[PDB]
């Protein structure tokens, strides 16, 4: 079976030089063109494509900034990215089918361009007080660079936002939807070791 | 180059049908592609030439003839419910278009506001929290310290698996320093014909 | 009581739909299921070669059910081609017809391409058997087989200017690949097409039930009962033969270089010379030059030798081959060598059946009891002929595909280009030397010896 297999997540700082690889299992390389695409959390774009016995196609707006080459001795695909700065991304490697021009499978790795590596700050945000039936706690994550994985103590209600981007680290909300409120406790994981756990309490 | 476009970002579908529409800039010869993308998961090929599957279970179809395509799922299931690009394959520079189906269900917003803890006001800082748990549709969310504000950061997720509601995180950034303009007030306002208020002081 | 120049000139017009569309098909169907079906070049490779292989498996098939077809008060061939052609003039059309079938376009274009082989097949044959039975006077029979086969050349050049003026001059659109990266429309092509098929097929019912009108069949009762049904044993005593199988093998290699060109010479014309509305007007003018060479081929055999005129004809089409990949898609050098192509082409195709009589008396005069020689050595070229067209064609296309072929490419990738200019003028080639070889190794020397052996038909 035809797969396209490519390299881990990078995280380049500013305008530093990324090589993303893409090995081929299951068909001849140097037979099917193998195109790259992009996709920052939206539609799609097409980079540039490239032939691994000859000549390499590019997109106007990628011209200059990408930059592909095409090993045949062990049928690996290499795509350059020079300056950077928005392309924060999810770079697709996938080899288009050599008769009508679309796509059949496909790969996927990761570009983070961004700057710094800091420990996850915890706030146990609380209700400043009401009474209206179940009450709803929060706990804030903010100031880190990492994926975390926040999680609570056997409960399942609980909505984990996505993060988003302050100034040049990550911020990230936990909402949980409690009735009764003996003792709760935040617990987060941080991408490095950092990992730590707040109890949450009245006022 | 050409260009594919997808009018409904986001569709509405209950396990009946969807028909997802793509226009195209140029009379493309019938020569388009649509794709499936799980969240988390690269596209993979459903339909080529506007007409042919590739390995799909019988309730993705697809016609059009020119300048209007369709795709068709008259069978949508839990698997159904992802993202769907179109591209076209008539030109060089090739195009996408994306495009997402969601579940049906009713309405309802919730909202709930969250001061800044003591250790973040320790800490030089103080961000102000407004959720909004459960609703459906589209929200928007003002922030009044007796005026408005327009420096907060918003975040929504996708839809819930169980409860097939949205959510909304607005988090107010504010310093120790600019920390004393009267009241905080989060505005909520959904198709419930008022805002939805809530303050501290 | 013999037979009427109305009734031969019926007979002609009754045959000549059979190879028009052996030929409208053999030209144009690899373009229709590559450029105007839009599939991959690996499924049109294989409906071409089990299309082609099912019509050849079905001809003797079909021959010896007929051959045991009781007499009837409407004939014994009448009622297989009245109940032969309505179902023939519908799957003809539903061949050139793109289906909204969500997947299996492959099935039905094999579906519906065997079944219109089988029913042209039920057709053909028992009209083939006809020229026995429309009378027992051997001048008459002789007569009606020479209006048949002028009108079935004459019917090649009609579904061939038909087929060239009705789809070729429709413009289509393309798809520009990456490589070519620095009004009308597909449907159009598709009614196009299907409007062709609509105008073969009622030409198709008109020359059939002229065919039906214009021919009796006069209670012949397969003349004499007497008659050899020794099919395999007679192919192999046939083949034994020196001059039969050096005919037999040369004939065969000399038209599958010319049944290879065909297929792949469309793709070629129109994308390796720049003639995407031209390559009608190409074919054209190569049926156009078979048609005027016929007689100056049948001035050739009988003023310059036989042997000398299968040497200069079948391998005059060798360096305009080499040249067409050679030059930069010049105009008028490929209409000059369209021209030469088709007049190799009617020197090719006219001169074995001149050389056939020669081979017949040695024959007879080698092998004093023989029944149905000729009727064995027809068919015998007609089978390996289609089978090795079959299998020529669909490892072309195969090849193509493996090459990288791109539907409705406006520029074809280096692989391609190269492909399309190698199965014109490197395969055709070496069958055509083979073709030679063999006929150089055909023992007879022309009439030198045969003459002598018409001197031993003389004696008998
Ligand atoms: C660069 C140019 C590229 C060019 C392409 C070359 C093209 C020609 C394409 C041609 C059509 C293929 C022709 C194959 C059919 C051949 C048979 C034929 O067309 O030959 C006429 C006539 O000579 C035969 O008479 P027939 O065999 O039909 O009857 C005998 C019956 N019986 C046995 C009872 C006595
Ligand atoms: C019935 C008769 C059938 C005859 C069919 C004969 C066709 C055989 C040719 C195969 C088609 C491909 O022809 C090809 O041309 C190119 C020339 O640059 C070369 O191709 C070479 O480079 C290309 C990269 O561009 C790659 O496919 C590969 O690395 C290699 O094959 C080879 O020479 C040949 O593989
Ligand atoms: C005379 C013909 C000789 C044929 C004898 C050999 C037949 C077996 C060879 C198989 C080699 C690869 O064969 C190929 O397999 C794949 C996987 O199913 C099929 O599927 C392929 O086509 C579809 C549509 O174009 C695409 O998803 C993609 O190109 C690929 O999946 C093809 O239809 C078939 O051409
Ligand atoms: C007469 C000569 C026969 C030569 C046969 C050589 C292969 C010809 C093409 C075969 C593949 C295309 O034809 C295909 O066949 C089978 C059923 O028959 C089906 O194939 C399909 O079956 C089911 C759908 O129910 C899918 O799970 C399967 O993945 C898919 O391959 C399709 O309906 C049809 O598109
Ligand atoms: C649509 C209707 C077509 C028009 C009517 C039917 C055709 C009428 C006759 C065509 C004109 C002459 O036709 C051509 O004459 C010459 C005579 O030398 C024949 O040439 C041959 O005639 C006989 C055998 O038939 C032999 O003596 C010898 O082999 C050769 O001379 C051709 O086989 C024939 O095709
Ligand atoms: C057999 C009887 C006669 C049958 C022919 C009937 C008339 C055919 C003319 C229409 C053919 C299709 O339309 C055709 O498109 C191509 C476009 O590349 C052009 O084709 C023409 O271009 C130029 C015009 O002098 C010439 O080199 C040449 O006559 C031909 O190649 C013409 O514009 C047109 O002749
Ligand atoms: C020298 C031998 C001469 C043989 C050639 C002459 C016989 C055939 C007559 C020419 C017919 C040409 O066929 C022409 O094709 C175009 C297709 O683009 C048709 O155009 C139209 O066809 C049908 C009409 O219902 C529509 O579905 C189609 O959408 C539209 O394009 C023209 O109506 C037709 O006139
Ligand atoms: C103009 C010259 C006349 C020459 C003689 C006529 C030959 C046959 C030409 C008919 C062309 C038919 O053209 C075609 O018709 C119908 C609607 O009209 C449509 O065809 C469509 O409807 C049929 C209905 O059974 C279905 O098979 C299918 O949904 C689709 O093919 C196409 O849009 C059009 O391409
Ligand atoms: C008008 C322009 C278009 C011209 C198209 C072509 C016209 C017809 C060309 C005639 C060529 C005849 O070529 C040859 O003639 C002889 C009879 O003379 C026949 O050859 C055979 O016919 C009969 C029946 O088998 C037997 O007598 C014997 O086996 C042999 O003579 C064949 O017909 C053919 O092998
Ligand atoms: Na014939």
């Amino acid at each position: 079976a035809s797969k396209l297999e490519l390299s881990g997540p990078a995280e380049p700082r500013g305008s530093k030089s990324a090589q993303i690889t893409c090995k081929a299992k299951g068909f001849p390389e140097a037979r099917f063109w193998v195109f790259w695409l992009f996709q920052r959390a939206a539609a799609l774009d097409w980079p540039a494509a490239n032939f691994s016995g000859g000549p390499v196609q590019f997109e106007s707006r990628f011209q200059g900034n990408a930059s592909l080459k095409g090993s045949q001795a062990q049928a690996n695909a290499e795509l350059n990215i020079g300056a950077l700065g928005s392309s924060t991304a999810t770079y697709r490697c996938g080899w288009k089918l050599a008769n009508g021009g679309f796509f059949p499978s496909w790969g996927g790795a990761n570009v983070n361009g961004a700057a710094g590596a800091k420990a996850p700050a915890v706030y146990p945000v609380e209700i400043s007080g009401a009474g209206t039936g179940s009450v709803t706690l929060g706990c804030l994550v903010k100031g880190y660079n990492a994926k975390p994985n926040l999680t609570w103590p056997g409960a399942s209600g609980a909505l984990t936002f996505p993060s988003e981007l302050n100034g040049a680290l990550w911020n990230l909300a936990s909402a949980v939807t409690g009735s009764g409120f003996p003792s709760a406790t935040c617990a987060v994981g941080f991408g490095a070791a950092t990992d730590v756990d707040k109890k949450v309490a009245a006022a | 180059a050409l260009d594919i476009n997808s009018p409904e970002a986001e569709k509405n579908a209950k396990g009946a049908r969807a028909r997802i529409t793509c226009n195209a800039g140029n009379q493309v010869g019938s020569a388009v592609a649509w794709f499936n993308q799980r969240p988390g998961d690269p596209a993979s090929l459903l339909t080529y030439w506007a007409a042919t599957e590739k390995g799909v279970a019988g309730k993705q179809s697809a016609q059009g003839a020119s300048t209007k395509f369709s795709m068709s799922s008259a069978g949508p299931e839990a698997p159904s419910l992802s993202s769907y690009w179109c591209l076209l394959f008539e030109k060089g520079a090739f195009s996408f278009g994306g495009s997402k189906l969601n579940p049906r269900e009713g309405a309802g917003p919730q909202a709930s506001i969250l001061p800044p803890s003591a250790d973040l006001n320790t800490s030089g800082g103080a961000a102000v929290v407004c959720f909004l748990p459960n609703w459906y549709g589209n929200i928007t969310v003002q922030w009044k310290t007796e005026a408005p504000q327009s420096q907060a950061n918003m975040s929504w997720p996708g839809q819930a698996g169980a409860n097939a509601a949205y959510a909304m995180a607005a988090v107010l950034a504010i310093t120790k320093g600019d920390y004393g303009p009267g009241s905080f007030t989060c505005n909520a306002s959904n198709r419930g014909t008022g805002p939805f208020a809530m303050s501290l002081n | 009581s013999r037979l009427s120049v109305c009734s031969k000139l019926c007979y002609a017009i009754g045959g000549a739909p059979y190879q028009i569309t052996g030929c409208a098909i053999g030209f144009f169907l690899q373009i229709y299921l590559l450029d105007v079906a839009l599939l991959d070049p690996f499924y049109a490779s294989i409906i071409l070669f089990v299309g082609r292989a099912w019509d050849a498996v079905t001809d003797p098939t079909v021959g010896f059910l007929v051959s045991r077809t009781p007499w009837t008060r409407f004939g014994r061939m009448m009622p297989w081609i009245v109940l032969s052609t309505p179902f023939a003039v519908l799957c003809y059309f539903l061949i050139w017809y793109v289906p909204s079938v969500d997947q299996g376009k492959v099935v039905w274009y094999l579906i519906f391409y065997c079944c219109f082989q089988t029913l042209q097949t039920c057709f053909h044959v028992p009209y083939s058997a006809l020229t026995m039975f429309i009378s027992t006077e051997q001048k008459e029979r002789d007569s009606a087989t020479a209006y048949r086969m002028t009108v079935e050349v004459l019917g090649t050049l009609i579904g061939t200017a038909i087929q060239g003026q009705i789809v070729g001059m429709a413009n289509a659109p393309c798809i520009s690949t990456e490589i070519d990266l620095q009004h009308v429309s597909l449907q159009d092509l598709r009614n196009a097409y299907m409007i062709a098929s609509g105008v073969i097929c009622a030409i198709y019912v008109v020359c059939a039930v002229v065919l039906f009108l214009g021919v009796k069949e006069q209670k012949d009762t397969c003349r004499v009962r007497t008659e050899p049904m020794s099919f395999f044993q007679g192919i192999c005593m046939v083949m034994g033969h020196g001059p039969y199988a050096k005919l037999v093998m040369g004939f065969l290699f000399t038209s599958l270089a010319f049944m290879l060109l065909e297929g792949n010479f469309a793709l070629f014309c129109i994308y390796n010379l720049g003639f995407r509305n031209d390559f009608q007007n190409v074919l054209l003018v190569i049926m156009l030059s078979a048609t005027l060479a016929i007689p100056f081929w049948q001035w050739f055999l009988t003023k310059f030798g036989k042997k000398t005129a299968v040497y200069i004809g079948t391998t005059s089409v060798v360096p305009f081959l080499i040249s067409v990949v050679l030059v930069p898609s010049s105009l008028a050098v490929t209409y000059i060598a369209s021209f030469a192509a088709g007049v190799s082409v009617a020197a090719a195709f006219l001169l074995p059946w001149s050389m056939l009589p020669d081979v017949v008396d040695d024959f007879k005069v080698q092998n004093p009891e023989s029944q149905g020689h000729e009727a064995i050595f027809y068919s015998f070229y007609v089978f390996f002929t289609k089978f090795a067209s079959g299998v020529s064609l669909g490892v072309s296309t195969l090849s193509l595909d493996f090459a990288g072929y791109v539907t409705r490419g406006c520029t074809q990738p280096g692989e391609v280009k190269l492909t399309l200019k190698i199965l014109v003028s490197a395969a055709p080639i070496v069958l055509i030397i083979i073709g030679l070889l063999i006929f150089i190794s055909y023992p007879i020397n022309e009439e030198k010896r045969q003459g002598n052996r018409k001197l031993l038909n003389e004696q008998r």
